[PDB]
């Protein structure tokens, strides 16, 4: 039946229905006379459901009627969404007319069972030096980037997009990136002129929308990724569609913004009481079943630049390869700013990567960890005092810290230097030579934004 | 040798004093943080 | 009607029920659907109840009825090699479980007069935790550390090493990604350890009731063998996530908050669960079995796991759980990155049971490890300037270095009693003073390999008996002498 | 071009208003939707396209692109950048300029920290030379 | 006249009565048809009593009858409780049979008066050498025990239990607060083995019980100790009795959890608003009255190694002496391992204990201090240094360390050697002689486990 | 002459009553009115004039000046004068006597540290000798 608005505080709106027509949870509702829609969040008895409005609540007052759709927010899914940009309810915002698709799926659905879980077995090169050595990737996996504001998460995400997505064929990629509009508008434009917009779908929401829209952006992108992977062309596959979300944190930020208005008591730091389950129900659906595969990359925000915050700490358990960015390395000039320590990948096993790769990675991490503990001694007593076996460790640690730096194709507007790409074997060869004590006469200033070893040799010669 | 031993024992004394001060500060900060968190939680639970 | 109740709230996974007068605490309820529910708080005018299942299909006005039965789980010897939820339903898709009898999930531990001292031992295949921090049948010990520091690997290797010992194992996973559970089960099945291993799973996308009531059900399945006179072993992959789920459920009941938002009774929650791992006397077994079993005792071993943030062991839950167990194993992030693979911190790790939980040979040979490691801890800082030190202290330092390196090992490769004894005897007697520090692991592996192909019958006698006798000592010495005489690492 | 003298005072005033009005308090004794408060304002600065100008002007002017620039100011206590509010504002803008007391009292004026200050637009907003 | 339960949330149980008859604070009530008895903790309006149950509340429906005892929880106390294990209410748990005692006393009793007890400092002679020399007790004092397992704490407790009855004809009481079940079983069996169980009573409070049980168990032990004190022998003279408390830290934690359960607002840093008042209620009653005396030996846990924490701060205001058990001395092989440099007392002054004792203790203390300062040098670079004075100091320190040990009467059975209840005067004389230098010829091996002073000489002449 | 054996315990008792009266905890260890609780007490010790004495006594006493002196005692933890209560009483008194514990354990008894123990009216009270 039809209800009425009885209370409105910011985004949270509760609508009182009849005795027997109370809409179920997540049963989108349409407000007559306005472009706003409401989704049910929790029941309060007496025939009152406390909801969240999708869109601005300015222009509305108590007393307005509402019609129940009795179905979750459904989005258009199909082959016709390729090359189109749409808002969260699925309305196109590219001034290109409607979308010709009849297939529609709800954005709220259960999770895959334990039976239909598939393993991941094949590596996936990316061209970055530190990632291909200390944190190997694998198709069908889950990857996350951990950083504080201003440390370079995006640039790395754009480099990953440019380095694997543009080359792999039949990908049918999906873009759920959400960021400062300036960065977005540029993407759509950049993708077009490169003529790769044909096999990409986009869902985008800004930062200025009320908490209703910011809460449910990721679910829409997940639905569009799920449809693609599941489908099978005759004698064909789901195209191994790839999902890239740059807006994972906002999900929890909007959740905690509206939790207090839904009556939930404060918990921990003040994060919402149901943080863990709310993160899990979303972070589970991004998986590869036996009927397909999904390769995802996420961006994880670190509030106040501490990793013990309840928000980024809960997300560690949900990922396969974790990349952690540090503010100090960024302030030191080294790009990309990834903490060699505190970064690990499940695929780093002697049976998967091999034998030489494992030894190289362990030796590098050991050298850096040893150098991390010699700072206080150098301070109190002179550098001269430490033995030579630690002088070697200090110098090799400095050289290794600069050699993990390379210039990017994407970030040429900032530095103005041409981009570079390095294959895995070159990385392994260079690090094997370095840990062996060769290249001990080359000054550490020749390892900066130089990429491959032969380029190191040439740059050292130029000095 | 005597001067080196003098410098070393002065360094030890300075380090011990610094350890004492740091321990005092750490305990004070730990208790203060616990109290502040409790006050915030009680205020939030009272507001709802 | 007493049975008839209503529903007045469905939010965040908790349902308030009107009516239902004369209900019970912990008594399951029906919910007009496949899903059932539990009655945690009985206020003046409305019973609160969480829901065990998917609550999205519950609406206001739906009905519910009180069964009168406390939550129970299927238990028996037919659950070996199967994977279930926190209620006892298979999910591995291998067919229904032929249940025989059930038992309650919430019970009380045996009284004080019905216990017995822990002398029976438990092996884990790690030379680090079998010579310094021994574990015995009935003891409860904790594994604590930071993230990504090998906490689960150590738990799983214990289950793998229970082959040829007749101890049934149980594995509980709370708040994990489903792919990790699947990989763990696949690795268990690969080695053949799935025969005696039961798995209870509660993943991240699962209501907090099933992430909160899972360890109790795991313990209930683990108690079947103890009362019958047989041994068992249970492992909880994380108790921190269970505590978080309990906090979430309580905060949704608006129970009085506390430090870190935790409710009033958090100590009781883990204390009542961790006090059920005990060794029972023969009289208790005879009374329970009504004479069907005589002259046999039982034992339940528990290995909870707890994760700490940034190394802070002074938080609320870690301090609650440390004071309950009979020991603690500390894993350090810095040690892991430094190259120490089993990554145990021997300085702070403790075991209250002590040498009473070892075989005779292990107990005889264990002292030379602790002495050497303590001396190396005291003398570690003198590494830079060592010539000025006298020869005895230098020799102690070298022995400490060699021993510290010998303590390293590999996952999925548990050692046996015989290999541990041979290695410890070779270390104590001083046969590895010649070898270089860097090549300790290779020498140890080669020496163990030679013995298992050359002196396998001696090893069989040590493995079955475990008694240490003059003849065994002479045989071990002669074998090590032969290996050092004729072999190349 | 628009300049905000200090947005910290605005945040304090908003916290006051939202506390005198009964709204549940939150982290750091601050209330909800402070991020929304500081984001719905800054995002209004944009460079529109010539089509937008033409459509808004109803054909009065053509071939022109509008623009709007902002320079908000935020103050900190004890010279820390890892505070929750400063980072919440850094995550919205396209850059930041950091002024250090230790550099100010040392005679370095204007005190600008090269390492911690960045620009996201880059060389696009520059002359050729 | 009869109540009925109206609310059940975890442990807390609200029970409603008639307006006229309402049980007072701390009174006890019993629920018909079950084994649960209830305790009154806070009184509310409408004749509603907020109580805490003393057992498990699973299987407890609302609307059950409750009968009021109108008196606090009374425990059966008498001579028939010697050598029995009893729980918080006094029911035997050893499966040995009911206690024959009929007389019963309440556990909530008012503190003694200002002039009710008159005392002059009067040392209690245990017979142990190191304790009577460096940390003398006092009739009516409270003693803090520091140390964990592996140092024979139970052996010292058994020895004190035996010695008090051997010398002063004094019975003892043991109260466990939150004790592990395994340790309690081992203690009971070992005391039965050592023939000490006949003179002691037992009250256990287990971890798996609700906090309301582990809170009010110290009072249960205290009532029995107080009754033992006031049993008049022929010609009066009362009696001297002891009381062991397993851990008062867990007593404070039980209080904190109970206060949290009832909803009292947190105080300072996560501690009950009412903490000190409670510890004064406990600790004050352990005093030396005119007709007899009660001492107390208590084990103390320091949270987070912080003496500034409110719990240890509230604890240390009532202590008179501190005994610190060291793992190092235990590893050395000298038992007892009581530390002779970190243990203190409020009776070690020239006035109360006598001057000669005072300077004897001071001299042995700074000798041990010098040895502690020198042992690092003696262990790093050996004894090869040439200096006669510090060598003599070393020898005297070793002789004193060995002399501090003595054999006990509890190990005669497992050891086969007899115990020695060395009188204080012999200890003082022997220590004076050792400090003077008369016994500079006796081999150091002649002091190990050698009881008094002369015995040492014969033992030496035996060699 | 009045002597308070311990004033910190009075603060603890006041805190207990306030917390049992359901008053908010606040961010400090003790409530904010502990300061006034101590000040209202320490303000009542002073010397009066001879005229006030005659005025109050209705002329029975003449040419005599009343007085009252206070010697309150405050307990510190590990020599921390920076805590809440210790610094509230230091700033409203005319002098401080600092008794150490290192000197007390070293045999120097009474243990008075002359470096930090000062008096304000000193040199006027002392007799000529
Ligand atoms: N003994 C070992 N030798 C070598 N690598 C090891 C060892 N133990 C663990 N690892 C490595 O540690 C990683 C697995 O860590 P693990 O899962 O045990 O840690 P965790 O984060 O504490 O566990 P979980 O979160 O599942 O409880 C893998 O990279 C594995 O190779
Ligand atoms: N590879 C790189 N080369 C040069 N500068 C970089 C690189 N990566 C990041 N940066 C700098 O770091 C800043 C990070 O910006 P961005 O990644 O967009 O924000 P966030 O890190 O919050 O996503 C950019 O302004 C850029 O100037
Ligand atoms: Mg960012
Ligand atoms: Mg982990």
């Amino acid at each position: 039946s039809s209800g009425r608005i009885i209370q409105i505080i910011g985004a949270v709106i509760d609508v009182e229905f009849e005795r027997t027509s109370v809409p179920k949870i997540y049963d989108a509702l349409q407000v007559d006379g306005t472009e706003t829609t409401l989704e049910v969040q929790q029941q309060l008895g007496d025939g009152v459901v406390r909801t969240i409005a999708m869109g601005s609540t300015e222009g509305l007052k108590r007393g307005l009627t509402v019609t129940s759709t009795n179905a979750p927010i459904s989005v258009p899914v199909g082959t016709a969404t390729l090359g189109r940009i749409m808002d969260v309810l699925g309305r196109p915002i590219d001034e290109a007319g409607p979308v010709a698709t009849e297939e529609r799926l709800p954005i709220h659905r259960q999770a895959p069972s334990y039976a239909e879980q598939a393993a991941s077995t094949d590596l996936l090169e990316t061209g970055i030096k530190v990632i291909d050595l200390l944190c190997p990737f694998a198709k069908g996996g889950k990857v996350g980037l951990f950083g504080g504001a201003g440390v370079g998460k995006t640039v790395n995400m754009m480099e990953l997009i440019n380095n694997i997505a543009k080359a792999h064929s039949g990908l049918s990629v999906f873009a759920g990136v959400g960021e400062r509009t300036r960065e977005g508008n540029d993407f759509y434009h950049e993708m077009k002129d490169s003529n790769v917009l044909d096999k990409v779908a986009m869902v985008y929401g800004q930062m200025n929308e009320p908490p209703g829209n910011r809460l449910r952006v990721a679910l829409t992108g997940l639905t569009m990724a799920e449809y693609f992977r599941d489908e099978k062309d005759e004698n064909g596959k789901g195209r191994d569609v790839l999902l890239f979300v740059d807006n994972i944190y906002r999900y929890t930020l909007a959740g905690t913004e509206v939790s207090a208005l839904l009556g939930r008591m404060p918990s921990a730091v003040g994060y919402q009481p149901t943080l863990a389950e709310e993160m899990g129900v979303l972070q589970e659906r991004i998986t590869s079943t036996k009927s397909g595969s999904i390769t995802s990359i996420q961006a994880v925000y670190v509030p106040a630049d501490d990793l013990t915050d309840p928000s980024p700490a809960t997300t560690f358990a949900h990922l396969d390869a974790t990349v952690v960015l540090s503010r100090d390395i960024a302030s030191s000039g080294i790009y990309p700013a990834i903490d060699p320590l505190d970064s690990t990948s499940r695929q780093l096993d002697p049976l998967v990567v091999g034998q030489e790769h494992y030894e190289i990675a362990r030796a590098v991490q050991n050298v850096l960890q040893r150098y991390k503990e010699l700072k206080d001694i150098i301070a109190i007593l002179g550098m001269d005092e430490l033995a030579e076996e630690d002088k070697l460790v200090v110098y090799r640690a400095r050289k290794i810290q600069r050699f993990f730096s390379q210039p990017f194709h994407v970030a040429e507007v900032f530095t103005g230097a041409p981009g570079k790409l390095v294959p895995l074997k070159e990385t392994i060869r260079g690090f094997k030579g370095l840990l062996a004590g060769e290249y001990d006469h080359i000054p550490e200033q020749a390892f900066y934004m130089v990429g491959g070893i032969d380029e190191v040799i040439a740059k050292a010669e130029k000095l | 040798q005597s001067a080196r031993m003098v410098a070393m024992k002065a360094a030890t004394d300075n380090a011990g004093q610094l350890i004492k001060d740091l321990q005092l500060i750490y305990n004070k900060l730990r208790q203060a943080a616990i109290t502040q968190e409790i006050s915030e939680i009680v205020g939030g639970a009272a507001a709802v | 009607a007493k049975n008839e109740g209503t529903i007045v709230m469905v939010s965040d996974g908790i349902v308030r029920i009107h009516g239902l007068a004369d209900a019970m605490y912990g008594e399951m309820i029906e919910f007009d659907g496949g899903l059932f529910g539990m009655a945690l708080n009985l206020e003046q005018d409305s019973v609160g109840a969480v829901v065990l299942g998917n609550y999205l299909s519950l609406q206001e006005g739906q009905k519910a009825r009180c069964t009168g039965r406390v939550l129970e789980v299927p238990v028996g010897p037919e659950l070996l090699g199967r994977v279930v939820d926190a209620l006892g339903n298979p999910i591995d898709g291998k067919g229904p479980i032929d249940a025989k009898l059930t038992d309650a999930v919430e019970k009380v531990a045996p009284g004080v007069i019905w216990r017995q001292s822990v002398d029976q031992p438990v092996q884990t295949g790690y030379k680090s935790v079998d010579t310094m921090i021994p574990v015995g049948r009935g003891q409860r010990e904790l594994i604590i550390g930071d993230r990504q520091t090998g906490k689960t690997a150590m738990a799983i290797d214990a289950i793998i090493a229970q082959k040829n010992s007749g101890i049934k194992c149980v594995y509980v996973a709370i708040g994990q990604k489903q792919s990790t559970i699947a990989n763990v089960v696949r690795k268990l099945e690969e080695t053949g350890a799935m025969a005696y291993t039961t798995v209870v799973a509660a993943a991240a996308a699962d209501p907090a009731a099933m992430q909160y009531l899972a360890p109790y059900s795991g313990c209930t399945m683990g108690e079947y063998f103890r009362d019958r006179g047989e041994d068992a072993l249970i492992i909880y992959d994380d108790l921190s996530k269970q505590a978080v789920a309990y906090r979430q459920i309580s905060l949704l009941l608006r129970r009085p908050p506390g430090r870190e938002a935790y409710p009033g009774d958090v100590f009781y929650l883990h204390s009542r669960l961790l006090e059920r791992a005990s060794r029972v006397s023969a009289e208790y077994v005879e009374k329970f079995t009504n004479g069907a079993v005589t002259g046999k005792t039982g034992s339940l071993t528990a290995l909870p796991i707890i994760e700490t943030q940034a190394g802070d062991v002074s938080a609320f839950v870690p301090t609650n759980v440390i004071s309950i167990t009979d020991g603690q194993i500390f894993l350090e992030t810095s040690l892991f990155n430094a190259g120490i693979r089993p990554a145990v911190n021997a300085g702070i790790s403790v075991s209250r049971v002590g040498g009473s939980a070892q075989t005779k040979i292990i107990k005889k040979l264990s002292g030379g490890i602790r002495t050497a490691l303590a001396q190396y801890r005291e003398l570690a800082a003198f590494a830079q300037f060592a010539s000025d030190l006298d020869e005895a202290t230098r020799k102690q330092l070298e022995h400490g270095q060699r021993v510290t390196e010998l303590m390293k090992q590999k996952q999925y490769a548990p050692y046996s009693i015989a290999d541990q004894a041979v290695s410890v005897y070779a270390s104590n007697e001083g046969y590895m003073a010649d070898v270089e520090v860097k090549k300790i692991v290779d020498f140890d592996a080669a020496l163990i390999a030679y013995f298992r192909s050359e002196y396998a019958p001696l090893m069989k006698q040590i493995d079955e008996t475990g008694d240490y006798n003059k003849d065994i000592e002479a045989a071990i010495k002669a074998g090590i002498e032969s290996f050092k005489a004729t072999q190349t690492y």
